[PDB]
């Protein structure tokens, strides 16, 4: 049923080709590393084997913080992997061609990722922000510290059932209501100046009808409805999809609905 | 099952077939001979 | 096209003299952090955390105008600054 | 302005190359280097 | 323009995974072999490196005439690689999983391929049969033996310009006419007894108007308009002029091989 | 059934019976091996069959299909020869 959709989203994989930047100094030729990236996770959390691989062919004096880029665009490690691909490389040929760098970290384009604790801090911030919109922070700020860890460990160890044991609490809402207070979403669009669009939007209408994905877009991004694709988790959902249902079943583990507005493929 | 929910299930399965299933074995083989 | 920001302190951090500020909507958290560090006589290496709703710490690349429209109250956005992880 | 059926064919062939050839050419070439 | 379409059809590739059949007597387990197969060519013409690969692990006494199968179905080598794939595996995920066999040749399903001269002869037999329909054999007969050889070498060596420097002559027609006499086409379908449908069909009508792909289908195979009409891995519009298709989307053998396959899900 | 007339092109042994009534689904290869016996020819020896005195059809090709495309007067004429009569 709905649980099958949850699993399909959770286990989303992107075939990726990591290639070491041409002007990195190597002891020998570096072979490209192929990897299936988890859509729902973060680059700097799942690429240890990639980091270890290219570090073998580099002197200790030449290794620095690792950073990635796609066609000249530094990849923000704090954006979920699936979002980055959808937004940047979905219309290009598979596999995803990511160039691996070490030197010349672009300070103006990327936040540093100094440790995995930094990642866990960012992930918990996103969850907390999401739940603020959903339950006025009532659900996540009443959880034990043990539960905040189970969420994180669930994400890190690719443990679906472990993660949803806790995350299901964040997907429920009071009986008298028919949805969350506000729906946690972010609308991305490369042609636009702003990083993303995030505003307040209620899932239920006045007469008690469920707002749709189309209603949300009509309200906060009418320009995307004239020609463009509406891409969430690599698929294009019908606009008539209930927004409340989407928030529950197609959110990332951070509880946000990351939506990409991209042009339709040329050929 | 609602029209839009069937659509999502089908698209997700199509996505996995094109993106994961197509590359899974070849990547697994390449990783060996490395 | 500006928004009101009320800065509140969570010790032990130096306190701001001017707490009410009119800020550009496009200014990020980090640009706001660096703005505060200079007043509090803090160097670059020293960390300064900024919280929203006394709950979460938004990403430093996150714009303030957006945070205002979602988490503002009574015409202003309340931000707490601290030199440590206050809330998790 | 070329006819619609001819435009369709050109795009379909390029779509096909992207889904079929361009998806595997590099990895296959790289796999045969390490074989 | 029209030439870019010729190049795209010519250079069409199909990513393929050759795995050795598990019942082949081998000194050691062989690794699967990956290869980009040319759509416009033939299995027994482009798979020398594959044959060498799986023979390294075999005794000289165990080797024989190689053959290929997909999902139990023996692959007829005299059918172009692109046609075989569109008909049998285009529904399945890439790469194309072809199983490599040596022992136990299926005598009743496949034609033997003793040499590369056998392939050349078959290729030439398709061209001459095509030109018979298009020009009453007039164009291909008035060529020297060197031209026939160049057509073959162009296909064998994957040289577009070398091939089309001669094949251009086979796409010509009388100025007073608006196409060929008949169009060389073979329609393939998996759920039919017949290997393929090939009948006489004129590209122009009484009006001097061009027949479409749909016109051909309605005439010789109306039970296909739920089903997908695939040529070279694409599904062209039914309103596409048959004469143009024949000039631009034919295989090097000058034939228009058309696949009728069920619409996937 | 298809009516087939067989004509020889030397230097080739001549078929005693030249007029045959074959099935539509019979292949050229099936006929080559059919004729070879009558001509006292072994497998290694070659025998070419031609349609319209121009092209040697593919051995997998069916008689019926060839008739619908190249048949005249209610029959399909096939020329046989031990050498390449036409190219
Ligand atoms: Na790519
Ligand atoms: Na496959």
């Amino acid at each position: 049923d709905d649980k099958d959709v949850l699993r399909d989203v959770w286990f989303g994989r992107i075939p990726t080709c990591f290639t070491l930047y041409q002007d990195e100094i190597t002891e020998r030729e570096a072979e490209p590393y192929y990897l299936l990236l988890p859509r729902v996770s973060y680059l700097t959390l799942v690429t240890d084997k990639v980091k270890k691989h290219f570090q073998k062919v580099m002197r200790q004096e030449d290794i620095s913080e690792i950073w990635f880029e796609y066609e000249g665009t530094p990849l923000k490690w704090h954006y979920p992997i699936g979002l980055l691909f959808d937004l940047l490389a979905s219309s290009s040929a598979l596999p995803w061609n990511i160039t691996v760098h070490f030197k010349s970290f672009p300070e103006k384009d990327l936040l540093h990722c100094p440790s995995k604790d930094a990642i866990e801090a960012h992930f918990m911030s996103c969850m907390k922000e999401a739940d603020a919109l959903k339950h006025k922070s009532q659900v996540i700020n009443e959880m034990q510290k043990k539960d905040h860890k189970q969420l994180w460990m669930g994400l890190q160890n690719d443990r679906f059932d472990q993660f949803w044991a806790i995350n299901r609490k964040l997907m429920e809402y009071p009986a008298e209501e028919n949805g969350f207070r506000y729906i946690p979403f972010r609308i991305y669009q490369t042609t636009t100046e702003r990083p993303f669009i995030q505003k307040l939007f209620r899932p239920v209408a006045a007469d008690g009808q469920l707002h749709t994905l189309g209603d949300l877009l009509k309200e906060v991004c009418p320009s995307a409805i004239d020609k463009n694709q509406v891409m969430i988790h690599g698929i294009e959902p019908m606009l008539e999809t209930p927004l409340q249902w989407l928030s529950e079943h197609l959110s990332y583990p951070d509880n946000f609905l990351h939506i990409s507005i991209i042009p339709q493929p040329t050929d | 099952m609602p029209r839009w929910k069937r659509h999502i299930s089908e698209q997700l399965r199509r996505r996995d077939r094109l993106q994961r299933q197509a590359f899974e074995e070849i990547i697994l083989q390449y990783n060996k001979l490395l | 096209k500006k928004i009101d920001i009320l800065l509140k302190a969570v010790g032990d951090t130096p306190i701001m003299k001017t707490k009410k500020w009119a800020v550009e909507r496009t200014r990020t958290i980090q640009g706001l952090i660096d703005f505060i560090k200079k007043f509090l006589k803090l160097v670059a290496s020293e960390q300064l955390f900024i919280y929203v709703n006394q709950s979460f710490a938004p990403s430093p690349d996150q714009e303030v105008g957006t945070l205002y429209e979602c988490f503002g109250s009574d015409g202003k956005l309340v931000l707490h600054y601290c030199k440590s992880q206050a809330w998790g």
